[PDB]
C-alpha cells in the first residue's frame, strides 16, 4: 500500500502542476495584448515537458498577471506567505473590478448608440458579481482547506472592496452579499462571526465611524444563519456558542446606539438613516434573545419533543 | 530616504534657463520638467531674517530682532517646541484662564527654560535690550511691519481659470513670510516670559502675539499637513478672487501674499475645518487649540471620527448623516454614531440613548440593545417593557430560540396574557415537550399524551407526578 | 519547490534577439 | 521568565512598579478599562534564574479605563491591610487621586471639566511633599494635556490649591525631580523640556529636536516620546524621541554648550525609556509593536543589547526596584523576566 500510495502522490502533483501549465499555454495564447512573435515562444517552452512551479509563476504567471493562476500555484507550492497571498487577492480583486466596469460601459454605449472602440465585440454582471464569480471559481479548485483562504484576512478585504466601490445597496446589490459569499462556499458559522468581532473591535478603515453600522449588520446575518444552522442540526439529530457570542450582539447593540446619536447631530441636517438604525435594533435584540435563549438550556433539549 | 529626497531634489532643480515672467519676475526653469524656482524680492522683515549675521547697520527694529535671535538660537529646538507649545497652551485654556500673566510665565519658565541656556546669555541680552525704547519698537513691528493692511481692493489681477503655477508661488511665499514671522513672534514672546515686563503695560502687545503666534502654528501645520487643501480653502476663502490671481510684478505679488497674510490673522477658520470634514490628526491639536456651543459640538464630531466624544457630546446638549441629525435637532444622535461604527463607544451610546427616552423608534431601539446583550436578563426585560408590535416580537423570540430557554426559565422562577400566548405558540411551532411544560408551570399534559400518541414509561410517571382517572387509566396502560 | 525572482526574467511583452 | 495572567476581560494600559516607596515597593498596579488592579512580588525558593515570582493580591473596580497610573509615597501596609494613594487619568477626560484601603475606595478626588484639562490628558505624576516640622503638608500632582495645558494640583492642609500653565504644545509627559520635589520636568509633543520650579520665569528649556546628530536622518516627524530624570538625585535628564533617538543631559560643575550624550534606540519608542533605578547609564526602551525590549547603555557599554523578544505587542513595562527584574503588560498579561546579569 505504500508503494502505491507514493506513487499515486506523485502523479496527482505533477498532474496538478500540468493543468496549470495546460491554464496558463491557452490563456497566453489567446491572450489579445500579447504580440504573435511572444507566443510563438512561449508555446516552445511550455507545450512540453512540465516546468516547475517557480517559472511557471516568475517566467508567465506573473508577467501576464495571471492573478488566479498564481494563487492556484501558491497552493499547489504550499506557499507560506500571507502577505504575498493577500496582495495577490488585491490585484485580482482590482483587476477584475475594472474589467467588470469596462464591459458595463460598453454596453451603455451599445444602448445609447455609440460606437465601441476598434476591435471591441459588443447586462454584463454587476463588478461584485463578477469579482465573487472569480472567487468561487478559486475556491472550488482549492477546497477552501488552503492557505489561500485565510479567512481571517480574506474576508475584511472583500468587504473592504464592498464599502469602497459602493457594491452596497445604491446599485442594487444585497449589502450583505459579501457575507452571503463565503457563507455558500462553506466557511463554518463560528469563524465569519469571530471575524467580524475582530473587525468590529479593531476599527480599521473603512470600518470605522457610522459605517460601522454595516459591519452590525453583517455580524446580524452571519448569528441569524447560525441559529438557524444550530435549530435545524438540533431537528436533524431528533430523527460551538458561547456566552461571547451573546456579549457580541450587546456591544453591536451599544454601537448601534452610539451611531444613531452621531447621525442625529451631524452638521447640516440629521442623518436620513434613523428608521433603518431602529430596524437593526430590532434584529440585533432578536438574536439577542435567540442565542440567550439556546446559551441558558434550550440547545441541551433540541432533540426532546416541545 | 532623508539623504535621497534631498539629492533628487537638488538634481530636479539643477537650473537651466531664465525666465522673465510678467514685466520683471525672475523665475529659473529646473532640469527636471515641472520643476521651476521663482526669486522673489523681500519685504523689509525678510531682508531682516535672512540677514541677521551681516547688516553692518540696520534700524532699531532689526538691531533688537538681531539680539533676540542673539539669546534664542542658544536654546536647543526641544525648548523652543515646548514653550511653544505652552504659548499654544494659554489661548487653549490647557494653561487655566484662571491664572495671572505672571503665573503662566512663570508656569513656562520653570517647566521649559529654567536650566536650559546659559546664564551668560541672559547677561548679554538684558544689557543689549537695555538700549532699547522697547514699546516704540515693538509698537512698528506688531502694528506696522507684521500686522497687514486693510486693502481697498489694490489691484490683484483676478484670474479667469485656475493657474496651478500662481497658485504654489503664492502659497510657498506665504509659508516663508509665515515662517519667519512665527519665529520672530516666538522670540518675542520668550523675552516676555523672561524679564520683569509690566503684564499690565504691555497686555495688549503680549495678547496680540499669542494671537498672533497662534495663528502662525496653525497655518504652518496644515500647510505641512496638506498643502493642496491648504490653498484650496485658502483661494476659497477670498470671494472674488476664487479661482486664484495675476501677478505681472513684484508689487502685486508682495501685495497680494500679504492679502492673505491678512486673510490669516484676520469665517476662514469655518469655511476650513467645514471643507477639511467633507488631516485627522492635526485636528486635535487644533481642536483642542483652534476650538478655543459651536466648538464643543465641532470637538464631539473630530474626536469621533470615544469616551471625550460621548462626554463632550452629553455635556453640551458621514456628512449626510450629520446634517440629518442637524436637522432632527439626543436620540438621533445616538443612532447615528451606532450606525457609524457598526464598537464600544456605539453600542455605550446607543444603550445610554435607548434608557434616557424608556413604535418604530421603540422597536428599532428595543431590537438593537437586544442584539447587543446577546452578543456581550435584556429579553425578559425588553419583553416585560414592550407588553405593559407582536409580530416583531415573534420574529425576535424566533431569532431566540439555548441561552433563550435558560432566561425563560429564569423568569418563569422568578414570578414563582399575550406574552403567555406567544410563548405557547412558539414552542409548539423530548426538547419540544420538555419546554412547554416549563413554561406552561395542563398544556403540557396534552402534549405529552399527544406525542405519546422506555419513552412510554417516562411519560405516564411524569403526567402521574404532575397530577398528583387519568392515573387509573395511565397505570393500567402501563401495566397492558 | 517554489522561488521568486523578480530580479532576472524575460520581458514576455518584447521579441527575443 | 515567569507568566502571570490577568483576567480574562481585563485590558491593560499602564504598568507601573511602587518605587516611589520603600515600604510598598512589591506592590504592582495595572490599568485597566474597569479599575487598577494589585499584585506582590515574593522570593519563592523556585529556581534562582527567576527567583521571583507574582501574586495577584486584589481587584479595585473604578467601572472605567486607567490610562496612566502612579503611586505615591504615602502608601503603606499593616497587619492584613494596605493603605493606599493612587495618581491616574480616565475615560472622562479626568484626573484623578484615589485613597483606598485594599479593594475598598474609601476616598475619591476628580479634577475634571473646564476646571480640568481641556483636552485628552497625556501624562501624570506624584509626589509628596512635607513642610519644617515633618507632617504630611501637600500631595502633589503634575499632568499634562493636549489642551497646551499642564496642571499643579496641590492637596494641602487647608485643601486644595489648582494652578494651570499655559504650553506652546501639548504635553506628553511630566515627572517631578529626585530628592528635589521642588523641581519639575515637563516634556512638550515639539520637543521642548521644561524644568520648572513650582514653588516660584520657569528655569529652562532645552530641546532634542535641532540637536539630532543627523550622521542618520532622525526623520521629518521625531516627536518627543518620553523625558525622565536619572539618578537619585535627579542628576541627570533623558529624553527619547518616538524614533528612538536619545539625548543625555548631566547637572551638577563648568559651564555646558551641548547635551553631554546622544545616540539612537534600535527601534521606534511609542512609550519611551524606562531609566534604570540604580544604573543610571542604562534604560529600557520597547518596540511596542512586535514585542521586543531593547536595552541600551548612555557610554556604549551596550553594543544592542535585545534580552526581551515576546511574540506579541507589548502595552506597558517597568523596572522592578532590585535592577534585574521587569515587570511587563502585553494586551492579556503581565510577565515577569530576571536578566542574570544585573544580579
Amino acid at each position: 500500500r505504500q508503494q502505491q500510495q507514493q506513487l499515486n502522490h506523485e502523479a496527482s502533483e505533477l498532474l496538478e502542476i500540468a493543468h496549470i501549465q495546460d491554464d496558463l499555454l491557452e490563456r497566453l495564447v489567446a491572450d489579445p495584448r500579447i504580440p504573435e512573435e511572444r507566443k510563438a515562444e512561449i508555446e516552445e517552452f511550455l507545450d512540453g515537458p512540465i516546468r516547475t512551479l517557480t517559472d511557471l509563476f516568475n517566467d508567465y504567471a506573473d508577467q501576464a498577471n495571471y492573478y488566479d493562476l498564481c494563487l492556484l500555484i501558491f497552493h499547489a507550492a504550499d506557499f507560506h506567505n500571507p502577505r504575498t497571498i493577500m496582495d495577490t487577492w488585491n490585484n485580482l480583486i482590482n483587476q477584475s473590478h475594472f474589467e467588470a466596469e469596462q464591459r458595463r460601459e460598453y454596453w451603455e454605449i451599445v444602448q445609447a448608440g455609440g460606437d465601441l472602440p476598434a476591435g471591441v465585440i459588443a447586462e454584463p454582471p454587476l463588478p461584485y458579481v463578477y469579482v465573487s464569480q472569480q472567487i468561487q471559481l478559486i475556491a472550488h479548485r482549492t477546497s477552501l482547506d488552503s492557505l489561500i483562504f485565510p479567512v481571517n484576512s480574506l474576508l475584511p478585504v472583500v468587504c473592504a472592496y464592498a464599502i469602497n466601490n459602493g457594491q452596497d445597496a445604491s446599485i442594487g446589490a444585497d449589502p450583505c452579499w459579501p457575507i452571503q459569499l463565503f457563507l455558500n462556499l462553506g466557511v463554518p458559522h463560528a469563524l465569519m462571526v469571530q471575524v467580524l468581532e475582530n473587525v468590529l473591535d479593531t476599527q480599521e478603515a473603512p470600518f470605522t465611524g457610522r459605517r460601522r453600522k454595516l459591519v452590525v449588520q453583517w455580524i446580524a446575518m452571519a448569528v441569524d444563519m447560525w441559529v438557524r444552522e444550530v435549530e435545524r442540526r438540533g431537528a436533524m439529530a431528533a430523527a460551538v456558542m458561547g456566552s461571547w457570542v451573546s456579549e457580541l450582539l450587546g456591544r453591536a447593540d451599544q454601537v448601534l446606539t452610539q451611531i444613531a446619536g452621531t447621525g442625529a447631530t451631524l452638521r447640516g441636517g440629521a442623518a436620513s438613516d434613523a428608521e433603518e438604525i431602529a430596524s437593526l435594533r430590532r434584529t440585533v435584540k432578536g438574536l439577542k434573545r435567540s442565542v440567550d435563549m439556546l446559551l441558558g438550556g434550550e440547545m441541551a433539549r433540541m432533540s426532546f419533543f416541545r | 530616504l532623508e539623504t535621497i529626497l534631498r539629492d533628487v531634489k537638488t538634481a530636479f532643480n539643477e537650473a537651466s534657463s531664465i525666465t522673465l515672467y510678467g514685466d520683471e519676475i525672475i523665475l529659473v526653469n529646473c532640469f527636471q520638467p515641472y520643476n521651476h524656482s521663482l526669486y522673489k524680492l523681500n519685504t523689509t522683515v525678510e531682508n531682516w531674517f535672512y540677514n541677521m549675521h551681516s547688516e553692518t547697520d540696520g534700524s532699531e527694529l532689526f538691531k533688537y530682532l538681531r539680539t533676540l535671535n542673539g539669546f534664542a538660537s542658544t536654546l536647543s529646538n526641544d525648548v523652543l517646541r515646548s514653550i511653544s507649545k505652552k504659548f499654544l497652551d494659554i489661548i487653549t485654556g490647557e494653561l487655566p484662564d484662571s491664572m495671572t500673566t505672571v503665573e503662566k510665565f512663570t508656569d513656562i519658565f520653570k517647566n521649559c527654560l529654567e536650566n536650559q541656556f546659559e546664564i551668560t546669555n541672559l547677561k548679554i541680552l538684558f544689557d543689549e535690550l537695555n538700549s532699547f525704547d522697547i514699546p516704540v519698537v515693538l509698537n512698528d513691528l506688531i502694528n506696522n511691519q507684521m500686522k497687514p493692511g486693510i486693502f481697498w481692493k489694490k489691484d490683484f489681477i483676478s484670474a479667469i481659470k485656475f493657474d496651478g503655477f500662481t497658485s504654489i508661488i503664492s502659497l510657498e511665499s506665504l509659508h516663508q513670510l509665515l515662517s519667519i514671522h512665527y519665529r520672530i513672534t516666538l522670540q518675542v514672546l520668550l523675552t516676555f516670559v523672561l524679564f520683569d515686563l509690566d503684564t499690565e503695560i504691555f497686555g495688549q502687545h503680549i495678547s496680540t502675539l499669542l494671537d498672533l503666534h497662534y495663528k502662525q502654528f496653525l497655518l504652518l501645520n496644515l500647510y505641512r499637513q496638506d498643502k493642496c487643501l491648504l490653498a484650496e480653502v485658502l483661494l476659497k476663502d477670498s470671494s472674488e478672487f476664487s479661482f486664484g490671481v495675476k501677478f505681472f510684478n513684484y508689487g502685486q505679488l508682495i501685495a497680494y501674499i500679504d492679502s492673505l497674510n491678512s486673510n490669516v490673522y484676520n469665517t476662514e477658520n469655518s469655511f476650513f475645518m467645514t471643507f477639511f470634514r467633507s488631516s485627522h490628526k492635526n485636528i486635535r491639536f487644533f481642536l483642542e487649540n483652534v476650538e478655543c456651543e459651536v466648538q464643543e459640538f465641532m470637538f464631539a464630531m473630530t474626536l469621533f471620527s470615544f469616551d471625550q466624544s460621548y462626554e463632550i457630546f452629553q455635556l453640551h446638549d458621514i456628512w449626510k448623516d450629520l446634517l440629518c441629525t442637524f436637522t432632527v435637532p439626543h436620540s438621533a444622535f445616538y443612532y447615528q454614531l451606532s450606525l457609524l461604527f457598526d464598537q464600544e463607544f456605539a453600542l455605550k451610546c446607543i444603550s445610554k440613548s435607548a434608557e434616557y427616552s424608556l413604535q418604530d423608534f421603540k422597536e428599532k431601539q428595543h431590537i438593537h440593545y437586544l442584539n447587543l446583550l446577546i452578543h456581550f436578563e435584556v429579553l425578559d426585560v425588553l419583553r416585560l417593557g414592550h407588553e405593559c408590535r407582536t409580530n416583531f416580537l415573534q420574529l425576535l423570540l424566533q431569532e431566540d430560540i439555548d441561552f433563550f430557554s435558560t432566561l425563560l426559565r429564569l423568569c418563569n422562577a422568578h414570578s414563582d396574557k399575550i406574552v403567555d400566548s406567544i410563548l405557547s405558540q412558539n414552542l409548539r411551532s423530548c426538547f419540544k415537550k420538555l419546554y412547554c411544560f416549563r413554561m406552561l408551570n395542563a398544556a403540557a399534559e396534552v402534549l405529552y399524551q399527544y406525542i405519546l400518541m422506555i419513552r412510554k414509561r417516562k411519560c405516564y410517571l411524569m403526567v402521574i407526578n404532575v397530577l398528583s382517572v387519568t392515573l387509573t387509566d395511565l397505570r393500567d396502560e402501563l401495566r397492558g | 519547490k517554489l522561488v521568486i525572482n523578480k530580479d532576472m526574467r524575460t520581458d514576455l511583452f518584447s521579441p527575443p534577439n | 521568565s515567569n507568566q502571570y495572567q490577568l483576567p480574562l476581560n481585563v485590558r491593560p494600559y499602564t504598568t507601573t512598579w511602587c518605587s516611589q516607596s520603600p515600604s510598598c515597593s512589591n506592590l504592582l498596579a495595572i490599568g485597566h478599562d474597569t479599575g487598577i488592579t494589585i499584585y506582590c512580588a515574593s522570593e519563592e525558593q523556585t529556581p534562582g534564574s527567576t527567583g521571583l515570582t507574582l501574586q495577584e493580591l486584589f481587584t479595585i473596580q473604578t467601572g472605567l479605563p486607567t490610562l496612566h497610573l502612579s503611586f505615591s509615597s504615602s502608601c503603606s501596609y499593616s497587619e492584613p491591610v494596605y493603605s493606599l494613594f493612587l495618581a491616574c487619568v480616565c475615560q472622562d477626560n479626568t484626573v484623578r487621586l484615589i485613597i483606598t484601603k485594599n479593594e475598598t475606595i474609601i476616598t475619591q478626588h476628580v479634577l475634571g471639566g473646564k476646571s480640568g484639562h481641556h483636552n485628552f490628558v497625556n501624562d501624570i505624576d506624584i509626589a509628596d511633599v512635607y513642610s519644617a516640622d515633618n507632617r504630611l503638608a501637600e500631595q502633589v500632582i503634575a499632568s499634562v494635556g493636549d489642551d497646551c495645558t499642564l496642571i499643579i494640583w496641590r492637596l494641602t492642609d487647608e485643601g486644595p490649591i489648582l494652578a494651570g500653565y499655559p504650553l506652546s504644545s501639548p504635553g506628553i509627559s511630566v515627572q517631578f525631580r529626585p530628592s528635589n520635589p521642588n523641581q519639575l520636568i515637563v516634556g512638550e509633543r515639539n520637543g521642548n523640556i521644561r524644568i520648572f520650579d513650582w514653588t516660584l520665569p520657569w528655569l529652562l528649556t532645552l530641546n532634542t529636536l535641532p540637536l539630532v546628530n543627523t550622521c542618520h536622518s532622525s526623520g521629518i516627524a521625531s516627536s518627543l516620546a518620553n523625558v525622565r530624570w536619572i539618578g537619585s538625585d535627579g542628576s541627570g535628564i533623558l529624553a527619547m524621541c518616538k524614533s528612538g533617538a536619545w539625548l543625555r543631559w548631566n547637572l551638577f560643575g563648568p559651564k555646558n554648550l551641548l547635551p553631554n550624550v546622544q545616540g539612537i534606540s534600535l527601534f521606534p519608542s511609542l512609550l519611551g525609556a524606562c531609566p534604570h533605578p540604580r544604573y543610571m547609564d542604562y534604560f529600557a526602551t520597547a518596540h511596542s509593536q512586535h514585542g521586543l525590549i531593547q536595552l541600551i547603555n548612555t557610554y556604549e557599554k551596550d553594543s544592542n543589547s535585545i534580552p526581551i523578544q515576546l511574540g506579541m505587542p507589548i502595552v506597558d513595562f517597568c523596572w522592578h526596584q532590585d535592577g534585574s527584574h521587569l515587570a511587563i503588560a502585553t494586551e492579556g498579561s503581565v510577565l515577569l523576566t530576571r536578566l542574570m546579569g544585573f544580579t
